[PDB]
């Protein structure tokens, strides 16, 4: 059906769908978004507006609906749910926030803050430097993070320090990171590797390390099949989109040209993860169809994936993406957000 | 000798340096080797890259916009600048190698030599009657002392009751 | 456009591809350098020598190869491998970036 | 037009303000021998991050080096000094309580009067910086190497038989014209007709060559400054006096004939404003070049554009309430 647009007056960097509570028969009713580029950026949560109705007076109530607000620190560089009520942002400050939403009074507080979790050093004094945090992944009670400092930490929504730290995971910027199994985790950088460390191992050394071959593409952003633990997509600074699975060598399984530009959000879909979605600095925003699981064919000229622009035009760059049963949405650096409650007609 | 008339320049001066010998000859040779160059038809820059490779220009990634004469040239600059010690000597060289074949020259070998002597320089434009050459170096000089650029001129300190004379 | 903030690389890449769009080269150099100096500032030696490779500037690239050769001495070991080993073709770019790659070939040697 | 405001706490006269090139960092200096570095949050307010002593005199300038260089800072001094400044991550050092991580990696001290002004060169030039002094002279420095920003190579004196108040380097990155300077002259002599002297750099020379004097100021000069260069054939060079003039400065193409010297200019002027009722002690333009700012002894910094007709007028009057 027809995708409902909404300016908001802010660049949105990041979307993200409310988690629904485990065996409801709900459509995914709330969202929450972060922006950049602002004089003040802000974390906001929203409803999607209802298109089924009218009453006497003929007012159109079917607008996004602001809940709630709270002012950031930074560029919201990530964004994730914790669980129903909290959230967890990166920074380009190099802070990390969790934040609680109130229902009882339609606010948003701060719920617990590591305002130094990524930082830059030199030379013999604690004088830090400001290190983007670049992406956050969640397994409550734990959480990762990654940075420009080549940062990886290892942090808890109980405990106060970094439950462990990693410094020069990279000697470049670290970009995105995702969990394959709750001690074992995969991250993305800007020589174009994967890195799978495991928080078992007392060295700080990488347990398996992966690339394309020499030719340097970083690396933008990851996700990991639902149901396939072993199966990684992976979205590149030329639009190039990699499917990996990380018991099979060094390399990707299948390399599809998805974007002419940088991608930077990659996800299966949580329930029909033989579909797959994507967006770019190319403007553009793609669904994908497969239904081995279909990703993992050599051979994309004889087994199908089916191709889709869900944008009917291309905009200034499309951030960020999110998808939950039926409902997507996506955000934008045209001050704006695209969003439909249906997908499948 | 036979180093220079092949070219191999480099280990030329690295056999000076093991035998205390002048590098006068590798300097007049490599000037020798620009004059053929420059007016050199097609053939004398095909035969130069196989003599430019052996002296290992290898930092210069290759461009489509620089020629044989150009990269000979450079050459001859870098080394006028790598060995300083004796510096007049290896200007005066050049410079007389190019005006007994008529060759003007090079805008950054007359901005080199100025660094080293100006006098040594105005003794050669008469030695060649460059008349009007010594005119103007002799109208830069006394400006040089003047303080409108004296170190130019290699001069520390321009013409002051504050200073060496 | 090179008075743009460029707070994170991220936002330095779309003004990059901006610039790269329009054949903007000596923007695209600058950019490249101020993001290879916001490395070097922060000893980021990764960034240093990918955004001293994207700039086409030897002398910073011989830089950072003199700051590797030198936190190697100052160690025992390089604060990289994997940015040494795969190197390929920008290698070139200056004679002590060869020598930092095939002393990084002569190790895997 | 819309203002913010902020208590700057020298503790005598500021003498000049500098932005960074990202507008996201400023400087400021005093009579009390102190610079101070402000710095443009995520918020939109501004924070007092470095304030430290960089002399032993009054401070007349303060001035950044482009973003390819680092953060680097320039001051000049009443004692004839001038110093260059880096800001290091992590030196900052407890053992010697409450100096600055703004470093102090050279101090010149080859002026022999008051060091008037300093200006940093565009990048496409490396990394020079450029001093005047009441000893009538211009002097350029030119660093070796990016790092070691201790040493700094001597490599241009400029004579200008008169004093020296201001220094513009010219904008060109189009290499189709060369590396120019223009001075400014504090002398109040009624014998020297002429107060703004230009300058050249002739590789075939490498000399700074005189190209121009500007006989039409007559009358002594603050400040100077050339505009922004949108492709324009033809240069454009405001200057703080009795008045404010923008003058045009358009290159005589050479004939054939015209060996060694330099080129030369077909000069107007375009404006001259009194507006001021008063001495003018600053012109700076906008990043494109087409909005100069002026002040004066009249309370006023004064905004002035070209119009489609390239008729110069004032457009805009910032000043002071006393609420």
């Amino acid at each position: 059906e027809e995708i409902y647009a909404k300016f908001v007056s802010q660049k949105i960097s990041k979307t993200r769908w409310r988690p629904l509570p485990p065996g409801s028969l709900q459509t995914a009713e709330t969202f929450a978004t972060g922006s950049w580029d602002n004089e003040e950026n802000y974390i906001s949560l929203w409803s999607i507006g209802d298109f089924g109705n009218l009453d006497s007076d003929g007012g159109f109530e079917g607008d996004h609906q602001l809940l709630c607000d709270i002012r950031h620190h930074g560029d919201v560089m990530d964004l994730q749910f914790f669980d129903q009520e909290r959230i967890v942002a990166a920074s380009s400050t190099g802070c990390v926030t969790v934040f609680l939403h109130h229902p009882n009074n339609q606010t948003l507080s701060v719920n617990q803050q590591w305002t130094t979790a990524h930082y830059h050093t030199g030379p013999g004094s604690p004088s830090y430097s400001s290190a983007p945090c670049t992406g956050v992944v969640c397994n409550n009670p734990e959480i990762v993070t990654v940075g420009e400092d080549g940062r990886i930490n290892l942090f808890r929504a109980d405990h106060k320090e970094a439950v462990r730290t990693i410094d020069n995971a990279d000697s470049s910027t670290l970009h995105a990171v995702t969990f394959l199994r709750t001690p074992e985790i995969l991250t993305v950088n800007s020589i174009g590797q994967l890195k799978i460390w495991d928080f078992r191992q007392q060295g700080n050394e990488p347990s398996q390390i992966l690339s394309l071959t020499g030719d340097r593409v970083p690396l933008h952003c990851v996700d990991r099949h639902p149901n396939q633990q072993h199966v990684v997509a992976t979205g590149g600074q030329d639009g190039m989109l990699s499917i990996w699975d990380v018991r099979q060598g060094t390399m990707p399984v299948s390399l599809l040209k998805a974007h002419e530009a940088e991608m930077w959000e990659v996800h299966f879909h949580p329930s029909n993860p033989e579909h797959l979605f994507t967006c770019s600095e190319d403007g553009s925003l793609w669904h994908w169809d497969a239904s081995i699981s279909s990703w993992l064919s050599t051979d994309p000229a004889k087994d199908r994936i089916e191709i889709t622009s869900l944008l009917p035009s291309r905009s200034l760059s499309v951030n960020t993406l999110d998808v939950l049963g039926p409902c997507l949405v996506c955000g934008t650096d045209a001050e704006a957000i695209y969003v439909t409650r249906h997908l499948f007609s | 000798t036979l180093l220079v008339q092949a070219g191999l320049f480099d280990t030329a001066i690295s056999l000076c340096q093991t035998f205390k010998l002048p590098l006068t000859p590798v300097f007049e040779g490599l000037a020798f080797k620009c004059i053929k160059l420059q007016f050199g038809g097609e053939a004398a820059q095909a035969e130069a890259w196989a003599w430019l490779a052996a002296n290992q220009l290898s930092s210069v990634i290759t461009t489509k916009e620089s020629s044989a004469t150009d990269e000979a040239w450079r050459l001859l600059s870098t080394y006028l600048e790598r060995y300083k010690v004796q510096n007049n000597l290896y200007h005066h060289c050049v410079i007389n190698k190019l005006l007994s074949h008529g060759v003007p020259l090079p805008n950054w070998l007359i901005n080199s030599y100025k660094k080293v002597d100006a006098a040594e320089l105005l003794r050669l434009y008469l030695n060649y009657d460059l008349l009007e050459e010594a005119v103007d170096l002799v109208s830069e000089y006394v400006d040089a002392v003047l303080g409108k650029g004296h170190q130019y001129f290699g001069i520390e300190f321009p013409l002051s009751a504050t200073a060496p004379m | 456009i090179e008075r743009i903030p460029l707070n994170t690389e991220q936002k330095a890449l779309k003004v990059l591809r901006i610039c790269e769009q329009r054949q903007m080269t000596e923007q695209v150099r600058s950019i490249c350098k101020i993001l290879a100096m916001k490395a070097v500032r922060n000893n980021r030696l990764g960034s240093a020598l990918s955004w001293s490779i994207r700039a086409k500037d030897a002398a910073f690239a011989t830089l950072v190869s003199d700051r590797f050769l030198r936190d190697y001495c100052e160690r025992g070991c390089f604060s990289d491998l994997d940015l040494i080993d795969n190197l390929g073709p920008a290698m070139m770019l200056s004679d002590r970036l060869t020598f930092l790659g095939k002393y990084r070939e002569f190790h895997r040697m | 037009f819309v203002a913010r405001s902020i208590a700057a706490d020298h503790k005598d006269l500021i003498h000049d303000v500098s932005f960074d090139f990202h507008g996201r960092r400023m400087a400021t200096c005093s009579s009390d021998q102190s610079v101070k570095v402000w710095d443009k949050s995520e918020s939109g307010d501004w924070h007092c991050t470095a304030s430290w002593k960089t002399h032993s005199g009054s401070v007349w300038r303060v001035t950044w080096a482009h973003p390819e260089f680092g953060q680097v800072l320039a001051s000049c001094s009443f004692d004839r000094t001038a110093a260059v400044w880096e800001e290091i991550v992590g030196e900052s050092n407890d053992k010697l309580r409450g100096q600055s991580h703004w470093v102090k990696r050279t101090t010149l001290v080859d002026s022999r009067t008051s060091v008037t002004d300093v200006k940093f060169a565009p990048k496409h030039m490396g990394l020079m910086l450029a001093t005047c002094s009441a000893d009538g002279i211009v002097r350029i420095y030119e660093a070796p190497d990016v790092m070691n920003l201790s040493q700094w190579s001597l490599q241009h004196e400029i004579s200008c038989k008169l004093s020296c108040s201001c220094i513009s380097w010219n904008p060109s990155s189009s290499r189709a014209h060369s590396p120019m300077i223009a001075v400014g002259s504090d002398d109040s002599s009624p014998n020297a007709m002429a107060k703004v002297q230009i300058f050249e750099y002739n590789e075939n020379t490498r000399k700074y060559a005189k190209a121009e004097t500007l006989m039409t100021v007559t009358d002594p000069v603050h400040d100077i400054a050339f505009a922004p260069n949108l492709g324009r054939s033809f240069h454009i060079l405001a200057i703080a006096t009795k008045d404010v003039r923008i003058f045009t400065l358009k290159p005589v193409r050479k004939e054939l004939t015209s060996s060694g010297g330099p080129t030369k200019f077909e000069i107007h002027i375009v404006a001259q404003f009194d507006n001021h009722n008063s001495q003018v002690w600053r012109v700076s333009w906008n990043i494109t070049g087409t909005v100069l700012a002026s002040s004066g002894d009249d309370g006023c910094v004064r905004l002035w554009k070209a119009n489609y007709m390239d008729n110069w007028k004032c457009t805009g009057i910032l000043k002071g309430n006393g609420s």
